RNA sequence: GUGGGAGAGGGUGGUGGAAUUCCCGGAGUAGCGGUGAAAUGCGCAGAUACCGGGAGGAACGCCGAUGGCGAAGGCAGCCACCUGGUCCACCCGUGACGCUGAGGCGCGAAAGCGUGGGGAGCAAACCGGAUUAGAUACCCGGGUAGUCCACGCCCUAAACGAUGCGCGCUAGGUCUCUGGGUCUCCUGGGGGCCGAAGCUAACGCGUUAAGCGCGCCGCCUGGGGAGUACGGCCGCAAGGC
């Protein structure tokens, strides 16, 4: 179930963009493993760096509590 | 009790209870030495000194072989320490 | 018994009721190889059990050995630093031995003075839940269930 | 006197405490390891997590309690067996939720656990 | 030179949340904590577990990798500024302007030192509890320097790839990071693995050589005595060369 598939073409670098980079996080919050969201190295970076960015604007979270 | 047994040698009631006295060592661990036996005996080389001691975590055997019969006599209780201490603290590594 | 399984014996079912339990107990009660005197103290107390509260000895006997096998026992592991007592179910094989066992013992250590009349008593005890047997069984059982949470370090 | 309520899970690697609250998180009543007879690391075991959680909702149970939601924290031999015991309390376990916190590399831990 | 790229490279300011500790308010009761098992310890003077509020310091979870960057030491939340190194393309400028490098100069983990801040967590020394024959330890409960910041010193190390720098030459296979192309692949620069030849005492090395060659520098010459003594230079001392 592969991540960059399950989306269209986006601007992984728009940090405002919380619709596109939810779908990224994990469900306990944490940022997901290249063997999920399936970006390639220098992609998964700039992930990373623009994920960071709009948790600190308030926009997606830093961890969440795992529900069963 | 203590049984020291010399074989093919004319021993003496002082060097026995010198035997007695280096064994004590033994003594120092606190734990029971059950009928230890000693056996001091001659050699084209030199002396040799084995025991056998049983103990209620298991038991000690030893040889010691060397020139003066004394320093053959500590080296066996040099060797018996060893066995003594292993038996008291192997397993302890009960982690 | 490193190698396979160990065999367990089926026995010889005994002249009189016809069953493999009283042989085995005999068999429990015998000493030094004297069978003829293992049966006639068994008897003996069947005479005892039928003369006394007039039953069915076979009945009484089978029923006291009910009354004896433990459902739970303790056995002891070594775990780090300490020896665990550890709850663990008693195999049919092993209460029926336990069973047995207990029985003459405590029979053996009661105060009367014939062989056969200790064990007609015992029995006759153990039947209603009284004795030395039985309270080695509940006396067991309860050192298990207290080592419950023991339970899992189970085999 | 409350119906809906909540139950906090507390599992560590020594004991197991239960401390079931109010809607607002107050506590009504709590249990432990310790509380039943158990002392020592018997208090770490799954059966004293059991024991305790039993003993915390049966507590509850007297103030009225039915609903609660569960909240659990820390990875305890009795962790699961808690849970397990307040589902076959005659509690309605709302929900299940893992609370544990976890620094994002924070104070230096006791040597011990490095 | 022009034009592009990746990066935890360095310095300065600022800034976010998780967590630990403490304090306050609430609610609650008989234990919590800890170990191999315990005890010291904390707790009815209300602890632990739970909720709200506050203070403060340190480190930055996921991403994260066999990854990246740096000459080494080493560098990891996020933002901006100042700034080094480095790779690719174009084949445009100069015209051997190179290589190495005794001394010198600068950088140099941790601990340690000075002056002044800061101090949550951790923790030498120190105090207890256990363990043990004993236990100046390992394990447990406490705990001060220190760990953090500024500035100034110290200059060590298993400071390691135990492998000095530069250049040229000598099969390939595989996966990986980062560029450029007419994109199965081709091709530079880097990080690994397996291996031609060849090397090696063996282990192993092998276009990231320990192969084949040139240049320059450093170093070795049996073990201990000893990185000691003496002299000298350096340092506040410790102590370094
Ligand atoms: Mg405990
Ligand atoms: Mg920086
Ligand atoms: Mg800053
Ligand atoms: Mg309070
Ligand atoms: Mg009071
Ligand atoms: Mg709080
Ligand atoms: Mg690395
Ligand atoms: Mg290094
Ligand atoms: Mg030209
Ligand atoms: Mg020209
Ligand atoms: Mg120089
Ligand atoms: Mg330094
Ligand atoms: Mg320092
Ligand atoms: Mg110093
Ligand atoms: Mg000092
Ligand atoms: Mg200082
Ligand atoms: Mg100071
Ligand atoms: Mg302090
Ligand atoms: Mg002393
Ligand atoms: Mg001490
Ligand atoms: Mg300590
Ligand atoms: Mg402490
Ligand atoms: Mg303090
Ligand atoms: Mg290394
Ligand atoms: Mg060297
Ligand atoms: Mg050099
Ligand atoms: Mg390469
Ligand atoms: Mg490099
Ligand atoms: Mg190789
Ligand atoms: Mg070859
Ligand atoms: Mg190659
Ligand atoms: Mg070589
Ligand atoms: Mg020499
Ligand atoms: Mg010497
Ligand atoms: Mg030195
Ligand atoms: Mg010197
Ligand atoms: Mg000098
Ligand atoms: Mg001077
Ligand atoms: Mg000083
Ligand atoms: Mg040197």
């Amino acid at each position: 179930a592969k991540v960059k598939a399950t989306l269209g073409e986006f601007d992984l670098r728009d940090y405002r963009n919380v619709e596109v980079l939810k779908r990224f996080l994990s469900e306990t919050g944490k940022i997901l493993p290249r063997r999920r969201t399936g970006l390639s190295a220098k992609e998964q970076r700039i992930l990373a760096k623009t994920i960071k960015r709009a948790r600190i604007l308030g926009l997606l979270p830093f961890t969440e509590k795992l529900v069963r | 009790t203590m049984n020291i047994t010399s074989k093919q040698m004319e021993i003496t009631p002082a060097i026995r209870q010198h035997v007695a006295d280096r064994l004590a060592k033994l003594e120092k661990w606190q734990t029971h030495l059950i009928n230890p036996h000693i056996i001091l005996s001659k050699e084209p080389q030199g002396f040799v000194a084995d025991a056998t001691i049983n103990t209620p975590n298991g038991v000690l055997v030893a040889s010691g072989k060397h020139e003066d019969m004394y320093t053959a006599i500590n080296e066996l209780i040099n060797k018996l320490e060893r066995q003594l201490n292993k038996l008291q603290h192997k397993g302890e590594a009960r982690r | 018994a490193r190698r396979r399984r160990a065999e367990v014996r089926q026995l010889q079912p005994d002249l009189v009721y016809g069953d493999v339990l009283v042989t085995a107990f005999i068999n429990k009660i015998m000493r030094d190889g004297k069978k003829n005197l293992a049966a006639r103290i068994f008897y003996d107390a069947c005479k005892i059990i039928q003369e006394k509260t007039g039953q069915e000895p076979l009945k009484v006997f089978k029923q006291a050995v009910e009354n004896v096998k433990p459902r739970m026992e303790v056995r002891s592991r070594r775990v780090g630093g300490a020896n665990y007592q550890v709850p663990m179910e008693v195999s049919p094989r092993r209460q029926q031995s336990l069973a047995l066992r207990w029985l003459v013992q405590a029979a053996n250590q009661r105060p009367e003075r014939r062989a056969a009349v200790r064990i007609a008593h015992e029995l006759m005890d153990a039947a209603e839940g009284k004795g030395g047997a039985v309270k080695k069984k509940e006396d067991v059982e309860r050192m298990a269930e207290a080592n419950r949470a023991y339970a899992h370090y189970r085999w | 006197q409350v119906a809906s309520g909540r139950a906090y899970i507390h599992a560590s690697y020594n004991n197991t405490i239960v401390t079931i609250t109010d809607p607002d998180g107050n506590p009504i009543t709590w249990s432990s390891g310790g509380v039943i007879g158990y002392k020592g690391s018997r208090k770490g075991t799954p059966y004293a997590a059991q024991l305790a959680a039993l003993d915390a909702a049966k507590k509850a149970m007297a103030y009225g309690m039915q609903s609660v939601d569960v909240i659990v924290r820390g990875t305890g031999a009795g962790r699961e067996q808690a849970i397990r015991a307040l589902q076959a309390s005659g509690l309605q376990v709302k929900s299940i939720v893992d609370d544990t916190p976890v620094p994002h590399n924070g104070c230096r831990p006791k040597k011990k656990f490095r």
